[PDB]
């Protein structure tokens, strides 16, 4: 029964930062992107989004 | 006749702005000689080479040509008109950007803040009521200090 | 996406942070220098920053020139200085690094592209709706 | 209003893209007529209303 209740337990990844402070819920739980290698004029930024009550803002 | 805005000796409590600091400009931090109100202040150190603990005379004035009006700016170098707070050592010329206090609690309005910009130079000044008769306003207040390294 | 698709970018994106720089400072004969650059102008000179030791103006003053005198962009210097959510509000030392600007007049903040454009906040998108698409081209062709 | 735009917006997310930001209008109104937290606020609600 433990076994079978271990196998939720985790799911399948992972990520969290836990860096950035949240305006929201001022808990840091936050996820954080590395995206825009490229792109066009558009400068290159780190997106963070907060899981918990779902806030997504820039670096810029 | 020369309505002056504001005259008092300052002491330096900081001249190092959180450590960090700046190159040409720096952050000093000073206190009124009532020791009941205090100031901090963006500063040129290349020009006024500022020492710690110094015992400074600041003196505020909106106005030179003594109390007429001039709030323009025909950087007029040609004049010759002795009305100017000119003797003493530092002048700056800036707007007030913020103001603070506190009226919430009844009439209050304790321990009044003002804060103070000479071309993005931020300044702070607190105090009950040595800010009473000032406001926040745009650029017209002359800032005037000597009695640098007494 | 409604959003303004201007740009300035580069060597002109680089030398406007370069110019938001607290240690900027000008001289009397570089300021016409840079009056005549204007593609447009009062005709009045403007008064120095500071007059003792020695009469200066300032980068901020400056750009504030050319800023169109009556309107505002605020809340969003985008660097990464100060710190994050708490610490610039440390006391209000509102400082550098934020950006605020009042009457055509820049007060403090080193500047980024989402306050220069292409995304939300921006002062084009402001501009663009008060000055107007005219008003808005001739500004940023002179401060080009 | 309250009430009902809870219904609206389950994700409780209040920042969304409107038409005429009038709080960028109100406050050039103040940038304009001058209107400071030290002087009186004199207004008549109904007209308000
Ligand atoms: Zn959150």
């Amino acid at each position: 029964k433990e076994a079978i209740r271990e196998h939720q337990m985790a799911k399948t990844g992972g990520t969290q930062t836990d860096l950035f402070t949240c305006g929201k819920c001022k808990k840091k739980n936050c996820t954080y992107t590395q995206v825009q290698t490229r792109s066009a004029d558009e400068p290159m930024t780190t997106f963070v989004v907060c899981n918990e009550c779902g806030n997504r803002w820039k670096f810029c | 006749m020369a309505g002056i805005l504001f005259e008092d000796i300052f002491d330096v409590k900081d001249i190092d702005p959180e450590g960090k600091k700046f190159d040409r400009v720096s952050r000093l931090h000073c206190e009124s000689e009532s020791f009941k109100m205090d100031l901090i202040l963006d500063v040129n150190i290349q020009i006024y080479p500022v020492d710690l603990g110094d015992k400074f005379r600041l003196v505020i004035a909106s106005t030179l040509y003594e109390d007429g009006t001039l709030d323009d700016g025909e950087y007029n170098p040609t004049d010759d008109r002795p009305s100017r707070a000119d003797q003493f050592e530092y002048v700056m010329y800036g707007k007030v950007y913020r103001i603070e206090g506190d009226e919430t609690s009844t009439e209050a309005a304790t321990r009044l803040s003002a804060y103070v910009s000479y071309g993005g130079l931020l300044m702070r000044l607190q105090g009950d009521a040595n800010n009473l008769h000032g406001f926040e306003v745009d650029s017209r207040v002359y800032l005037l200090m000597k009695k640098l390294a007494f | 996406s409604n959003r303004p698709v201007m740009g300035i970018v580069q060597d002109t994106l680089t030398a406007v942070r370069k110019f938001t720089k607290r240690d900027v400072f000008l001289e009397r004969g570089e300021v016409m220098n840079l009056l005549m650059f204007l593609s447009t102008w009062d005709g009045k000179v403007p008064q120095p920053a500071i007059l003792k030791p020695r009469p200066l103006w300032t980068g901020k003053q400056i750009f504030s020139l050319i800023i169109p005198g009556h309107i505002n962009c605020i809340r969003t210097h985008s660097t990464h200085p100060d710190d994050e959510d708490s610490g610039p509000y440390k006391h209000i030392s509102p400082g550098d690094t934020k950006v605020v600007v009042e009457n055509g007049e820049l007060i403090m903040g080193i500047l980024c592209k989402k306050s220069l454009g292409t995304s939300a906040g921006s002062l084009v998108h402001i501009s663009y709706l008060e000055m107007g698409h005219d008003i808005t081209r001739l500004f940023y062709s002179n401060i080009q | 209003d309250r009430e009902v735009l809870r219904v609206i917006f389950p994700t409780g997310d209040s920042k969304v893209v409107l038409p005429c930001n009038l709080l960028r209008m109100i406050w050039n109104a103040q940038k304009i007529f001058h209107i400071n937290p030290r002087l009186p606020s004199d207004l008549h609600p109904i007209k308000v209303v």
